[PDB]
């Protein structure tokens, strides 16, 4: 009931979908070889959300891989829980955009996608109750931000009743990647705003820094920033998996956490998030997850709430926790801290509440939600794109490919409308 | 002969609904199986050599409310065909809850009540545990009554609503549900008790002791409420007065039928040995605003009508003089066109508590209900927090777009007007 | 430099047969010069309510009167060289595109008298060219479709707004506009329901360009018009497609939602107005406060049984009445 379908958009959605399900199988009590040896019935109720149910009591992941890299493709089948993994679901073509959007989107993705949705919809076919689809990618990448902007906008096409949700990296003001980040970018938010229902941002500036600092990984690797994704997209998908006090789902979010279509956007961060050492100076009440919760340093995201005002926040929470506890401290903060909440609504905080814990916390909580502080991302994009743009850097990479400089404007007016919003919330 | 069915939807109306049959089931001693080692089929049907089941049905659209209920205690006891589901959650919106996907199960519904409906011989009525805005929680409530007032009509359609509280809330579009709930509500109840969630709370902390209570305690709370409001149904007391005497009296004018309540005594363990639980000493204590279960104040309003319902080791001498003792009370304001005094039932079933609870037995106790201009005060706050949301349109992108026109918010924010005006003038 | 009022008529619509069957107020609401006054019975107690237009039209008022005096007024206008704009509002079942057609109605006079009256400044010719074209468009499904094309591609872009790969087709003869009206018309996503016949499945967009050399200093005026059957308010259940008409009626409600918080956010005069958020309010960019003139069609019924449905739609509209702009000769 309510499945999901995922979607990896290439080594970005494999490094960060790989953690995903490797978090997801230990969750559900999934052995290496797929079949089910965990604790309790409550692993087996929901796990055909995420899973396909098999003969030997085996759950295999919900998802499809999509690249033009076939090294990636060699690299996830070597990898943990690979045996599992259906092999139908390995969809890598051999080329590769080359940082090009257009390249990834007009053209070579334009090929590989139409093969991909052909496993989609065997996938999506072989549902009973299938709620949406959750899509991992980069915007300034090549391949990834391709075909990821082509999948969604197709899918989209093909399931307008089902819920999309996107996790996304983003650029950074100053951990870049590509030479033409911004203008892949640029396109690929223009085309997702009109297909995606729910999004969460991710800055690897602060995955870098959580690790760096919070965490104290003084050499935080991709695979640490990796935990702290998979952490949070974990915690989204938790109402689909375990039950509690407050029951909830993604669909209730939305109707709550949107006021206006476009803002969509998340900024998320979670609690307790700590060092090993930290573990003999903490008290794991909810004070203190909530303390972390809507500390505006804590969240995976340069765009810091101190500088805008939240619009709607949602605080998930695991563990058996005290109702009174639980509405009290949220009281507390909107009280203490009500000039950094949207006026408005006359509520910015939504609870919901899963009595069973993550494995190795008494207690945890999500905390994701949408801020005006967001305008930060959309304005690094357009001032590093706009700077690139008005000299033609770079320009017959979209133009050789039959991109019409139109596009750009298109593109660069619609986050300049996304900006807009939050700054009329602010 | 008297017999009851009840309804418990949406998950808050569950779980009510399985703390009410706990306890239910726990005041006659039947067994988690349905066996026991009469008045008993008011609630629990006989149905055959060794079995007795409750008749209620547990309504909602998400799968998870009863699949929790399928692994509970009692899942022996209840018949399978009374627990229905649809297949998608209201997102909290109640276009999706009445218009759009609330219709995926009315007519199982309708199977269920209506197979116990031809089953009983003295139906007084239905018993329904609901939200006053929150998702199925009103969406089906809406469907149902209709379909009650339409299938029974003249049947008790009495029911229990969850208020959302002046700051205890869970989600944000809360004050749309509750207009367009209240306003459908207003045309379908004969009568429905105010329950606040934050209230409830500080009952368990400053009465029970509890220091940090949560949704478990109060349940307990509304179940001693919803026990002795429906004990007199089947069983004797020293004033045998009826469900529906009792709505009868507690409402002089059609609009106003929505009471306000509280439980005396209310105490801990600890308490159980200093407390003076004298008749008179309860009594006195049902009237402090500082007990009621609804975030209201008494003192701002008039009381219109009221009923107390004594409970055990209560004699009828005793009670005279605790009715005489609150006649004397110059501080309770009662409305000034009605000079009749209180309506008292006396029901000599003491009270019970439930293993593994809080609240400890005492030999007396009393449930007070009552028709106030105070409440009042509890509308006009959904309407606050109502004005801001829909003027700002905030989410109504997603009532309109999942089944609703926007006009509607208008149609019941007038007739809300129309509630407010309604208690103004009969307080006048 | 001032901004000027939108204007606004409000038409009656003759009893339906069903609503002459039923029993209920025939006349709940009246019309006098421009007062709109209905009686209303609620909570016990009865109120009289109204508002006020610039024009109106019982249901004793024929399209041929309109013609003589709205129409008129409205096509000078556009001769003058105005960019103008024709939309409306209503409830499902208001007439509203009963109206558009006539079935002669607003598309076919109001064209006809821009044509009759071009047809006669050739007469008055005899560089004065008629550089006339067209084109239909609709949003069907939330998707903008050329009418006008063969066997949804179209991109909305800046000039003001252009359509990628929009079919436009030129003028010679009002018969020709005919034959495309008519064409139009056919291929027009259009549905009979349980209590609608003419349901319109989509947002029925006709714009007319006029560039017309009126010369003396060579001077091109272009009086570009745009009439939209914008589609009304309705509910899935009242009419009780799995699934399509439902998406149809909600896509359409929250449009119309999206255009109430544009008008309303151009009557707060709030630093940004979100039309830029939907396509179609993207569509109407220069209506909403710009240099197109606009004008208001709002049809009711006179029946009690319609009471909610026309209170909501007269205070819409008539709040709409604060929308300001500030049209100008295209020039
Ligand atoms: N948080 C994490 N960020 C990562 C990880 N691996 C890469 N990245 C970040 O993503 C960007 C590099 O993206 P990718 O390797 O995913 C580009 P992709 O393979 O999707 O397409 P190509 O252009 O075909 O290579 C950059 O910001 C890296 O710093 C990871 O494991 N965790
Ligand atoms: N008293 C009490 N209130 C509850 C309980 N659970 C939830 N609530 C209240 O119910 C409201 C939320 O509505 P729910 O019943 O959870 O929602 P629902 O009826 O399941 O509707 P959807 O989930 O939107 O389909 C809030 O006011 C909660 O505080 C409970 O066990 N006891
Ligand atoms: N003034 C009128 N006189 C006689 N018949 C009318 C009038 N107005 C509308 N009708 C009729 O009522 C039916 C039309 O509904 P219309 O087509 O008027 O509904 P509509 O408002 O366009 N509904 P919808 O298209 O779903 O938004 C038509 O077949 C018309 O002939
Ligand atoms: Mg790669
Ligand atoms: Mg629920
Ligand atoms: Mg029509």
């Amino acid at each position: 009931m309510r499945e999901i379908v995922h979607i990896q958009a290439g080594q970005c959605g494999n490094q960060i979908g790989a953690k995903f399900w490797e978090v997801i199988s230990d969750e559900h009590g999934i052995d290496p070889t797929g079949s089910y040896h965990g604790d309790s019935d409550l692993q087996l109720e929901r796990i055909n959300v995420y899973y396909n149910e098999a003969a030997g009591n085996k759950y295999v992941p919900r998802a499809i891989l999509v690249d033009l890299e076939p090294g990636t493709m060699d690299s996830v089948r070597s990898g943990p829980f690979g045996q599992i993994f259906r092999p139908d679901n390995f969809v890598f073509g051999q080329s590769g955009a080359g940082n090009n959007w257009a390249k990834g989107h007009y053209t070579e993705g334009a090929e590989l996608v139409d093969s991909v949705l052909d496993v989609v919809r065997k996938e999506s076919e072989s549902c009973d109750c299938l709620q949406g689809f959750q899509l991992t990618h980069s915007l300034g990448g090549g391949t990834g931000s391709g075909m990821g902007t082509l999948l969604i906008s197709k899918i989209r096409e093909e399931y307008p009743d089902r819920i999309m949700n996107t996790f996304s990296v983003v650029p950074s003001p100053k951990v870049s990647d590509t030479v033409v980040e911004p203008y892949n970018a640029t396109l690929s938010v223009h085309q997702l705003v009109e297909n995606t229902d729910e999004t969460y941002c991710i800055d690897n500036e602060a995955l870098y820094d959580i690790c760096f600092r919070t965490l104290k990984l003084t050499t935080p690797t991709y695979g640490d920033l990796n935990h702290l994704v998979s952490a949070t997209m974990s915690g989204v998908t938790t109402c689909l998996r375990f039950p509690g006090q407050l029951n909830a789902d993604l669909r209730k979010l939305a109707v709550n956490m949107v006021p206006f279509p476009r803002l969509h956007f998340f900024m998320p961060g979670f609690a307790p998030l700590t060092s090993r050492g930290s573990q003999q100076y903490r008290a794991l009440t909810v004070p203190e997850l909530t303390q972390q919760m809507f500390d505006a340093k804590n969240m995976m995201a340069a765009c810091d709430p101190r500088h805008g005002r939240y619009l709607t926040v949602a605080a998930v929470f695991r563990g058996r926790m005290s109702m009174k506890e639980v509405d009290e401290q949220m009281l507390n903060v909107q009280n203490k801290n009500s000039s950094y909440f949207v006026e408005w609504i006359p509520n910015n905080v939504k609870t919901a509440v899963c009595d069973i814990p993550p494995r190795g916390l008494k207690m945890s909580a999500t905390f994701i939600g949408n801020s005006t502080a967001i305008q930060e991302l959309f304005k690094r994009i357009s001032e590093q794109f706009t700077a690139m743009f008005r000299r033609k850097a770079f320009l017959h990479w979209y133009t050789g490919e039959g991109m019409d400089e139109m596009e750009f404007t298109e593109a660069e007016s619609n986050m300049n409308d996304l900006v807009s919003e939050y700054q009329q919330y602010q | 002969m008297r017999e009851c069915i009840s309804i418990h939807v949406g998950q808050a109306g569950v779980q009510i609904g399985n703390a009410c049959w706990e306890l239910y089931c726990l005041e006659h001693g039947i067994q988690p199986d349905g066996q026991m080692p009469d008045s008993f089929n008011t609630f629990f049907s006989e149905t055959g050599a060794g079995k007795h089941v409750p008749r209620a049905v547990f309504v909602d659209l998400e799968p998870t409310v009863i699949d929790e209920v399928r692994t509970g205690t009692y899942r022996q006891l209840f018949h399978p065909e009374q627990l229905i589901t649809g297949k998608e959650d209201a997102a909290n919106n109640y276009a999706r809850g009445h218009y759009t996907i609330g219709k995926e199960i009315i007519d199982l519904v309708l199977d269920r009540i209506r197979k116990l409906a031809d089953q009983c011989t003295g139906l007084q009525g239905f018993l329904v545990f609901h939200s006053f805005g929150g998702g199925t929680g009103s969406g089906f409530t809406s469907l149902l009554m209709e379909r009650l007032s339409v299938d029974y009509g003249k049947k008790s359609k009495l029911e229990f609503s969850i208020y959302p509280a002046p700051q205890v809330s869970t989600a944000v579009v809360e004050p749309y549900n509750s207009i367009l709930t209240t306003h459908t509500t207003l045309e379908h109840s004969d009568c429905a008790f105010m329950v606040d969630n934050e209230a409830i709370y500080d009952i368990c902390r400053r009465n029970l002791d509890i220091e940090r209570p949560t949704y478990t305690n109060l349940n307990r709370l509304i179940s001693q409420i919803v026990s002795s409001i429906t004990a007199s149904l089947r069983f004797d007391g020293a004033l045998n007065v009826d469900l529906t005497e009792f709505q009868t009296n507690l409402v002089p004018y059609p609009r106003i039928h929505f009471p306000l309540a509280t439980y005396a005594p209310v105490i801990s363990a600890e308490k159980a040995y200093h407390e003076q639980l004298s008749v008179a000493e309860i009594t006195n204590a049902c009237f402090e605003p500082a007990n009621q279960m609804v975030k209201c104040d008494p003192r701002h309003g008039k009381y219109m009508a009221c009923c107390l319902l004594y409970r055990g080791d209560v004699v009828p001498k005793d009670v005279n003089a605790a009715i005489a003792t609150i006649k004397t009370k110059r501080s309770i304001q009662f409305v000034d066109w009605c000079p009749t005094g209180f309506k008292v039932g006396i029901n000599y079933q003491p009270p019970t508590v439930v293993p593994g609870g809080d609240l400890a037995k005492v030999q007396r106790a009393v449930c007070m209900l009552s028709n106030t201009t105070a409440i009042a005060e509890a509308w006009a706050r959904l309407d606050h927090k109502f004005d801001l949301m829909y003027a700002k349109r905030a989410f109504v992108h997603w009532y309109v777009g999942e089944g609703m026109e926007e006009g509607e918010f208008s149609e019941a924010r007038e007739d809300m007007a129309a509630l407010e005006k309604d208690y103004e003038e009969v307080g006048v | 430099s001032s901004c000027v009022n939108i204007k606004v008529i409000v038409r009656c619509r003759p009893l339906n047969e069903k609503e002459k069957n039923d029993i209920n107020n025939e006349e709940v609401v009246r019309i006098n010069n421009n007062e709109v006054i209905l009686t209303i019975n609620r909570n016990n107690e009865i109120y009289e309510k109204k508002y006020s237009f610039d024009y109106a039209c019982d249901k004793d008022v024929d399209q041929k009167t309109l013609f003589n005096n709205y129409i008129y007024q409205i096509v000078d206008e556009v001769l003058q060289g105005f960019n103008c704009t024709l939309f409306c509002y209503g409830q499902t079942g208001t007439g509203k595109t009963y109206t558009m057609e006539g079935k002669t109605g607003l598309i076919f006079r109001v064209t006809k008298r821009i044509f009759d009256i071009l047809n006669k400044r050739k007469e008055e010719k005899i560089m004065y060219d008629f550089n006339i074209k067209i084109s239909y468009l609709e949003i069907y499904n939330e998707e903008l479709c050329d009418l006008l094309s063969s066997t949804m591609k179209l991109r909305i872009y800046e000039d003001g707004l252009n359509v990628d790969k929009l079919e436009e087709k030129s003028i010679n003869s009002f018969e020709e506009i005919y034959y495309i009206i008519c064409s139009a018309i056919k291929k027009r996503r259009t549905a009979e329901t349980a209590y609608n016949k003419k349901s319109s499945r989509s947002h029925s967009i006709f714009t007319i360009t006029l560039i017309i050399k009126d010369i003396n200093e060579s001077i091109t005026k272009i009086g570009k018009l745009n009439l939209v059957d914008l589609a009304g308010s309705e509910n899935a259940l009242k009419s009780s497609s799995l699934k399509i008409r439902q998406q149809e009626s909600c896509n359409i409600n929250q449009s119309l939602l999206t255009l109430g918080r544009v008008i309303n956010s151009l009557i707060e005069n709030s630093s940004y107005i979100p039309y830029r958020d939907s396509k179609l309010t993207r569509l109407l960019q220069d209506s909403l406060g710009g240099k197109t003139k606009t004008f208001i069609v709002a049809t009711i019924s006179p029946s009690s049984l319609c009471i909610d449905e026309t209170l909501s739609t007269l205070d819409y509209v008539f709040r709409a009445k604060n929308i300001k702009n500030r049209p100008e000769i295209n020039i």
